[PDB]
């Protein structure tokens, strides 16, 4: 109501943001210190198969 | 390597997230400093019968 | 939970790779002191009886 004292929805969309951001911050941090793309199982099944097999 | 799983397990399990405490919480310091001007107007309320008798 | 006082998983993840080229990196040492792949009995249990006796 621009004027509501129980909810915004400014405070959930900047924390959704927020979260986003994390999310891929953890994955460019995993990608650097394996040093490597597809290091597990949950990167790419079927590149991760071919690897471990090969 | 297990312990190490475990203890993320039970942390993903019973932690917060603080980022949207803080906001939880401005909204509520505010609106418990309206709750209390409105009690106080509130009060106020039958003071004006005097000016009757 | 993504902002989480608690605990991190990077961390613990970091530290285990940490681990990982530590320890390759000890094999490697001992490789280059001992000027030799089968050292010890820890190396290669066969081939290490094998040359001892030879």
């Amino acid at each position: 109501a621009l004027n509501s004292i129980n909810t915004n929805a400014g405070a959930m969309i900047a924390l959704q943001n927020l979260n986003g951001t994390n999310s891929e911050l953890t994955t460019v941090q995993q990608r650097i210190n394996t040093g490597k793309k597809i290091a597990s199982a949950k990167d790419n099944g079927a590149i991760w198969a071919t690897a471990k097999n090969q | 390597k297990l312990q190490d799983s475990l203890d993320a397990g039970v942390g993903n399990l019973v932690d917060a997230d603080l980022a949207k405490e803080s906001a939880k919480l401005q909204s509520l310091q505010t609106k418990q400093q309206l709750g209390v001007q409105a009690l106080s107007i509130a009060n106020q309320s039958s003071s004006s019968i005097l000016s009757l008798f």
